[PDB]
RNA sequence: UUGAGAGAUACAAUUUGGGAAGAAAUUCCCAGAGUGUGUUUCUUUUGCGUUUAACCUGAACAGUCUCAUCGUGGGCAUCUUGCGAUUC
């Protein structure tokens, strides 16, 4: 149901398909990099938010 | 006795027999530019070392289209000691021209010394950040190979490829992730460099990591699109 | 190559036959090689030649 | 000292032989190959036989993917089974050179440790709980 | 093999041997049934007085409670004797547990002979099994009726340059002793003839004895199960069922 | 020209298959491939008592029926 | 017993492409892919609890004197039978 729809959306949004030893990767459209800044590196800047919300700061 | 098998790419052969190797035809018979092995079948073949050099590390990994043919003119950037440059000269034969660029003087002496006996190699001792300095020596080139271990490899290849490379020519670049961020997985750095080449204008065709020959090294092959 | 060789090699250069037969048969090594014909080693006498 | 020199010379011989054999043998590539494809339809229609224009049995071979146009001899030289056996024997010889070299390395390390105990200094026997015997020298400067 | 089991000649020989043992008092003294295997070629393995266990899948020859058992141990004997006496698994299992030094001190000559009279089964530590021929005497070892078996009691593995720690495992001990009692054994020799006990006259039926014979043939002739099995080379020319005093009755004539 | 017949080009396919078999005969064997891979990786990167040899024949086989309470 | 994601993964059905045979029906070979179930690892999120530990360092082996090395004698064959390594 919802999980199947999420799986279908993930398969549609996937841009890398492996074929045996080879793995085909999609070249992204040239419009997106022109119209927007590159997407943020999620973990590295999430370290800062975890540090700011660390438990040693009793933050309620 | 040994058999010579024609490799997919032109000018490259495989020795077959008791021991199997990758070989190229020798331009100067009876001489070895460094300590590589020679096999006489007559015609003499020098033995490539894929652990020593990165271009036919990519060939052994199975690159599709090398952009290096006996007719073509090649611009080699980062030509230390001329060891791989001798085999590129062997591939392009007497007709083709290899312009080998090196900055450092200590490999520069031996690059000059090897280009002394090899006619088709045009040695350049000049920094690769500045293509305008050796613009007298270069005409147009069919392919650009890069072996520089620099952070701004994409910028250097952009500057050289905009100025010397023909339309629809080839770019073959060797990327090490250690001279880049090197604290993330090497795949991330390789994706960044592919995106940089796309920004420059080089439309990439393929990417091949060079295990077991080098660690965290890839060969990215692409095509220049001036339009 | 001669620059990249250490001093212990340069002392015994030219005495490879005696050097490697001694190293393979657990005997005493040569004290000197081609450098025996330098003028200073000639001025040295006795045990001072190896020094 | 003479014993250590002998073992060192043997290790250096084996190391040079290992280097020569490694240059003599070729090694098969095991590396990721990725192909950049512009369109998602061409992605879904990607087949390595049609892209490389080669035979399906020659797809998995990486070193010499010959095209169908280029394709369009175990006998002679040597029989195939014996030839494969001799190639494996060459690889085994290189591995045996490596094993002899590391064995001689461990022997030489032990000899050099004892030869350091023979010298002049103040040293302390340190016995690990695992049972390894180590020696630590005093903080004192060589005169 | 299968033809040897399915041949009615073997069964008729078994009734003939049983009837002859019943009729003849000299054969009535005997109580065990042996087969004499004619291996095609010479075995080529020197006799070493070490019994090798032949498994019997279908039936059990003996239960360990039935026999009188002597255990001979290495001689810090307190640990082995105390563990086997105190543990309930092996408390009643052994009629007597003795060390090799105590056995040498106590039993000599006629005392050894009455020991052989008393005890039916002898098992020992594999570390003292080689010392046993001088201690037990020759009159244990001749004839191979009561050759001492080899049991390993600690279950630890001896490694080079290191000690082997001494324990006693009563579960492992009773498992090995149960296998010894339920299974038959052979000792290799150099020539072609071999003798294997397959059944006991009173306690076993004729199909049981025939099945034991079939299992013995398969275990000895099978190419696998090396080195305990697979010792017969060149096939079996003929088997001969006989007791200790009875003549050989041929089966599986090839 | 690209206009080869369907009855044609079977000779081309047969020649391609023969050349492919002749080339692939040089490469290796399936059984030796694993051993070569293990040796290349190494290059690039019952009871026994040694005092008593008679234990291995003299040992009684142990079974789950033997290790059972009964 | 926090969710998610990814990889390895056996088996089951289901499919892609190359080639061959076959009149076709189909079959075989090679190269795969996805899905279902099962197995397993890693990453990260969330809840709860700990919320400090590890390591190095100062004059830190040594009167029952300590240690190294070459020897010598003996014990352990019911076995530490002893490696140019350290058996007691």
């Amino acid at each position: 149901i919802k999980t199947k729809k999420r799986k279908t959306l993930k398969n549609l949004r996937k841009d890398s398909v492996k074929r045996g030893k080879f793995r085909v990767q999609l070249l992204s459209t040239t419009q997106d990099s022109k119209t927007l800044p590159p997407k943020k590196e999620s973990s590295i800047i999430r370290s800062k938010d975890r540090w700011l919300n660390r438990k040693a700061l009793n933050k309620g | 006795k040994v058999v010579i098998e024609p490799h997919r790419h032109a000018g490259v052969y495989i020795a077959r027999g008791k021991e199997d190797l990758l070989v190229t035809k020798n331009m100067a018979p009876g001489e070895s530019v460094y300590g590589e092995k020679r096999i006489s079948v007559k015609v003499e073949y020098r033995v490539w070392n894929p652990f020593r050099s990165k271009l036919a590390a990519g060939i052994m990994g199975g690159l599709d289209e090398l952009f290096i043919a006996p007719g073509k003119k090649v611009l080699y950037l980062g030509a230390a000691s001329g060891t791989s440059v001798s085999h590129v000269s062997d591939v392009v034969g007497p007709e083709g021209v290899v312009y080998a660029v090196e900055f450092s003087h200590r490999p520069g002496r031996e690059l000059i010394s090897m280009a002394k006996k090899r006619p088709n190699i045009i040695p350049i001792i000049e920094d690769a950040r500045h293509p305008q300095k050796y613009r007298m020596l270069i005409g147009m080139v069919d392919c650009v190979f890069a072996d520089v271990a620099q952070p701004d490899q994409a910028r250097i290849i952009a500057l050289n490829s905009h100025m010397f490379l023909k339309d629809q020519g080839g770019v073959v670049i060797s990327i090490k992730a250690n001279c880049i961020d090197s604290t993330v997985d090497a795949e991330t750095v390789f994706a960044r460099e592919v995106q940089k080449l796309r920004e420059e204008r080089i439309k990439p065709l393929e990417q091949l990591t060079l295990e077991p020959y080098e660690r965290d090294h890839c060969i990215v092959v692409g095509r220049y699109m001036r339009s | 190559s001669l620059a990249k060789s250490p001093a212990s090699t340069i002392q015994i250069l030219g005495a490879e036959k005696a050097l490697f037969r001694a190293l393979k048969t657990k005997h005493d090594t040569p004290k000197y090689g081609l450098l025996y014909h330098a003028s200073l080693v000639g001025q040295a006498t006795g045990k001072n030649k190896g020094k | 000292t003479q014993d250590s020199n002998y073992v060192r010379t043997l290790r250096q011989i084996e190391l040079k032989k290992l280097e020569k054999g490694a240059k003599q043998l070729m090694f098969k590539s095991s590396g990721n190959h990725t192909i950049f494809v512009d369109s998602r339809e061409k992605m879904n229609e990607f087949t390595p036989e049609k892209f490389f224009n080669t035979t399906s049995e020659m797809v998995n071979r990486s070193e010499n993917r010959l095209t169908k146009d280029q394709l369009a001899n175990a006998s002679s030289i040597m029989p195939k089974e014996s030839l494969d056996k001799k190639k494996l024997k060459k690889f085994k010889q290189v591995k045996q050179h490596l094993q002899r070299e590391t064995q001689l390395k461990q022997v030489q390390q032990r000899m050099d440790a004892q030869r350091e105990l023979l010298k002049k200094g103040s040293k302390k026997k340190i016995v690990d709980s695992s049972g390894k015997i180590s020696f630590k020298w005093k903080k004192q400067r060589k005169r | 093999s299968n033809d040897i089991i399915k041949s009615g000649l073997a069964e008729k020989a078994l009734k003939a041997l049983i009837l002859q043992c019943e009729e003849n008092p000299s054969l009535k003294n005997d109580k065990d049934i042996h087969i004499i295997i004619n291996t095609g070629k010479k075995m080529g393995i020197n006799r070493d007085n070490i019994p090798r266990i032949i498994p019997l899948t279908k039936y059990k020859l003996f239960k360990p409670r039935d026999l009188n058992i002597l255990l001979i141990t290495k001689d810090p004997s307190a640990l082995y004797r105390e563990t086997l006496t105190k543990d309930e698994h092996t408390s009643e299992l052994f009629k007597e547990i003795i060390s090799v030094k105590n056995l040498r001190r106590r039993f000599k000559g006629s005392k050894l002979t009455q020991l052989y009279k008393d005890f039916d089964l002898v098992v020992a530590d594999y570390r003292v099994h080689h010392l046993l021929p001088e201690v037990l005497g020759s009159r244990f070892y001749h004839g191979s009726k009561k050759l001492p078996y080899m049991i390993r009691m600690s279950k630890e593995v001896k490694l080079k340059r290191q000690q082997m720690v001494e324990k006693c495992d009563p579960i492992y001990v009773r498992a090995q002793l149960r296998s010894i009692c339920k299974n038959t054994s052979y000792i290799p020799n150099n020539d072609n003839c071999l003798s294997v006990r397959v059944g006991y006259i009173q306690k076993h039926s004729i199909p049981e004895i025939l099945q034991n014979i079939q299992d013995t043939i398969n275990f000895l002739t099978d190419k696998s199960k090396r080195p305990q099995g697979g010792v017969i080379k060149g096939g079996i020319i003929s088997i001969f069922v006989k007791t200790s005093n009875s003549t050989s009755l041929p089966i599986y004539q090839f | 020209e690209g206009t080869l017949t369907d009855h044609e080009r079977k000779y081309l396919n047969k020649l391609i298959k023969r050349n492919s078999q002749n080339l692939r005969s040089w490469d290796l064997e399936e059984e030796v491939r694993d051993e070569l891979e293990d040796i290349q990786q190494s290059i690039l990167k019952f009871v026994k008592d040694h005092r008593y040899p008679g234990l291995t024949p003299g040992l009684a086989p142990v079974g789950l029926s033997d290790e059972e309470d009964s």
